[PDB]
RNA sequence: GCUUGACUGCGAGCGUGACGGCGCGAGCAGGUGCGAAAGCAGGUCAUAGUGAUCCGGUGGUUCUGAAUGGAAGGGCCAUC
RNA sequence: UGAGCCUUGAUGGAAGUGUGGACGCCAGUCUGCAUGGCUUUAAUGUUUGAUGUUCUAACGUUGACCCGUAAUCCGGGUUGCGGACAGUGUCUGGUGGGUAGUUUGACUGGGGCGGUCU
RNA sequence: GUUUAUUAAAAACACAGCACUGUGCAAACACGAAAGUGGACGUAUACGGUGUGACGCCUGCCCGGUGCCGGAAGGUUAAUU
RNA sequence: UUUUGUAUAAUGGGUCAGCGACUUAUAUUCUGUAGCAAGGUUAACCGAAUAGGGGAGCCGAAGGGAAACCGAGUCUUAACUGGGCGUUAAGUUGCAGGGUAUAGACCCGAAACCCGGUGAUCUAGCCAUGGGCAGGUUGAAGGUUGGGUAACACUAACUGGAGGACCGAACCGACUAAUGUUGAAAAAUUAGCGGAUGACUUGUGGCUGGGGGUGAAAGGCCAAUCAAACCGGGAGAUAGCU
RNA sequence: AGGGUGACAGCCCCGUACACAAAAAUGCACAUGCUGUGAGCUCGAUGAGUAGGGCGGGACACGUGGUAUCCUGUCUGAAUA
RNA sequence: UAAGGUGAUAUGAACCGUUAUAACCGGCGAUUUCCGAAUGGGGAAACCCAGUGUGUUUCGACACACUAUCAUUAACUGAAUCCAUAGGUUAAUGAGGCGAACCGGGGGAACUGAAACAUCUAAGUACCCCGAGGAAAAGAAAUCAACCGAGAUUCCCCCAG
């Protein structure tokens, strides 16, 4: 579970970076509350051309 | 039933096998948990009965394409 | 006293067992020991001192080696 | 707080007023403290665990309320409590006559007991 | 009072009483792969289990063994790594 | 029949008639017989269907060695003067047959184990709802009223009507004996016997199911069945026994 | 062929050999109408919680054996002509 | 198709037919009570009772049609909560039950054999459950081979006890 960010976010926050988080933190908080999206290789250029 | 809605995993039969190699019928059943997913795509919460892995699939494939199957396949949800 | 014949490969032919097997054996081949030498020595005066097969261990072995070279595993010999 | 590497530790403007440590068999009157033309000793960044705190946002709720609904099921919703504990899956050590399948020799002046078995 | 319907009615079983013990409630426990249900629409003056067996006077010594309760130190010790 | 041995007082048969136990398939070897012979023969299949084709294959004319390998020899050992096994004797395919193997394998026969169903119209316990207990005794608590005390306590009459209380029918039970034992009856009859306002008794319906129920506990009971019900199935379980 | 007929029938009867038969309704071939479906060429594309692994089992004649190969309940996890 | 018929035990009565509507045989229609998947609710199978519609020169009450459940689809309605989903209604389609074996799959014995018995055997058999067809299944190589080659699946005889 890698994912790319939206708003800031704690000890990784950077508005469109490739951070690596624990699956739980992801699919329970980060995603559900609109703060990130998985590195499904589609999305890796939506927030990588910034 | 103890069936994972996304992978279709259900209990299988096997043996136990003691040191003396005695066979005893048993079951390996899947790791269900029934987890509340956030879809956003429907501004709703979906509780699925899910195997771990099932969860790892939803993480990979993405809920939306998973829920695309199921409906395509028949499941309520 | 000196020694390693309590040697290795074989064995005419006998004994004794339902069988598995056990036992006695001159002699031949190689190499060894004692003796001046003829000779004696294949454990102990003899008859108890023992445990089949399977499974596997150790060493040796060009015997085998699942496409080929290998290797694993197997076989054969010694032994546990 | 356990452990490598990068490192915050040193590897093959001179001389002055000069005063705590050093594992140093059994204490170097030397340096600053203001000043003068890619390591044993540990700790900052970590990737990685152990423990403890607190959090909520998974998970539990056999508290309350709301709707489906004139319904003590169920579901959803809000909240309260609980909380990464519990519980469950796989794996695993213990326990396990609760349950289950079986074994528990022969000879023999009947059988058992004794004795015997090469 | 109960019991071997169909050879045993008793001294056997039950019993009120007594004691140990488990049990804080989603109780222990039991039926059940589960949901659930009984326990109880009860809550430690309750409920389960065990033994004893009205009542009277009483109920001594032993914790080595086995079991149960408690034991953060050490030795042995699983999957894993 | 079984036995060392049976007139045996050891087994079996009342009698007759009818049925009633070494089979079948496929493998394999031997003997007989037949065809062909250092050769014999095909299988599935084709099929003009018992023919004809089909030689895939199998057996044999070469063995020795674990084997590589060598080959009328080979193995053994550095090597045999040797020793082991071979060389010298016909084979193969049908057909009938004597054995064997796999099969229920001569026939009948268990007690049992597993699987799926059927049973709480008997009986055990529970649930809900209805019913029954002639007649006769004893006289608890309480009350009232007199005596009694400072008042209580106490006491006497009376009233009152408790109880797995008392006697005894219905009703529920089953302690003794006789009868019965091819019964009137697969547990009864007769005369005695226990309880009879209770943990009593009773009608109807409901619920619990087989290693399971239920059990005031006897291993009792769950349809004349119970140390694991009945019915069907694995099933021709297995039977060194008769 | 066979059956029957007052006992055994080629020539008594029903048949048998042989030869014909469908107004309807249908099984099956082709052929078309209708309905839906796509054919053709060019340039593309090439099956990931998968393969592989650890733990447990199970399938393969093959009993974990030195045991390849297949399946997966569990925890993981690639390359990509 | 016909000279004879009104099925049978089974006579008789009363009849029908003989040149094409007697009867007999075949195709397609018709009617087809009640129960049974049973389907309007209920129920001790062959019975009990409803809703809404129709229906009567005797337009009462009774008779007849429809009214199960689930699925897909459509329309309209429509909570906590505004949207929205849930829910609710209706409409059209489809399923349901049954059946000898063969077939695929989910589950899966024990006797027994081993001369006892646990590994092993019986055996993925017996049985239970789901499902399908006229057959099912399997099938167009991430297959074999052995440096020569072969070319999906299926069945048969060999290979070979
Ligand atoms: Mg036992
Ligand atoms: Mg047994
Ligand atoms: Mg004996
Ligand atoms: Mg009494
Ligand atoms: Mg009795
Ligand atoms: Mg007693
Ligand atoms: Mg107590
Ligand atoms: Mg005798
Ligand atoms: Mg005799
Ligand atoms: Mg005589
Ligand atoms: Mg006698
Ligand atoms: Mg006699
Ligand atoms: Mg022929
Ligand atoms: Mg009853
Ligand atoms: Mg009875
Ligand atoms: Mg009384
Ligand atoms: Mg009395
Ligand atoms: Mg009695
Ligand atoms: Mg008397
Ligand atoms: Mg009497
Ligand atoms: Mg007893
Ligand atoms: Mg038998
Ligand atoms: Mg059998
Ligand atoms: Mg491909
Ligand atoms: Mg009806
Ligand atoms: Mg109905
Ligand atoms: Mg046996
Ligand atoms: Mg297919
Ligand atoms: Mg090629």
């Amino acid at each position: 579970m890698q994912v790319i960010l939206l708003d800031k976010v704690a000890n990784l926050g950077s508005l469109g970076d490739q951070v690596n988080v624990k699956a739980g933190y992801a699919r329970n908080f980060l995603v559900p509350q609109g703060k990130a999206v998985p590195a499904t290789k589609k999305n890796i250029e939506f927030f990588e051309a910034r | 039933s103890r069936v994972c809605q996304v992978t279709g995993k259900r209990p299988v039969t096997g043996n136990n096998r003691s040191h003396a190699l005695n066979a005893t019928k048993r079951r390996f059943l899947p790791n269900l948990h029934s987890h509340r997913f956030w879809v956003e795509s429907e501004k709703r919460f979906v509780t699925l009965r899910v195997s771990a892995k099932g969860m790892r699939v939803i993480d990979k494939k993405g809920i939306d394409t998973v829920l695309a199957e199921l409906r395509a396949r028949g499941e309520k949800y």
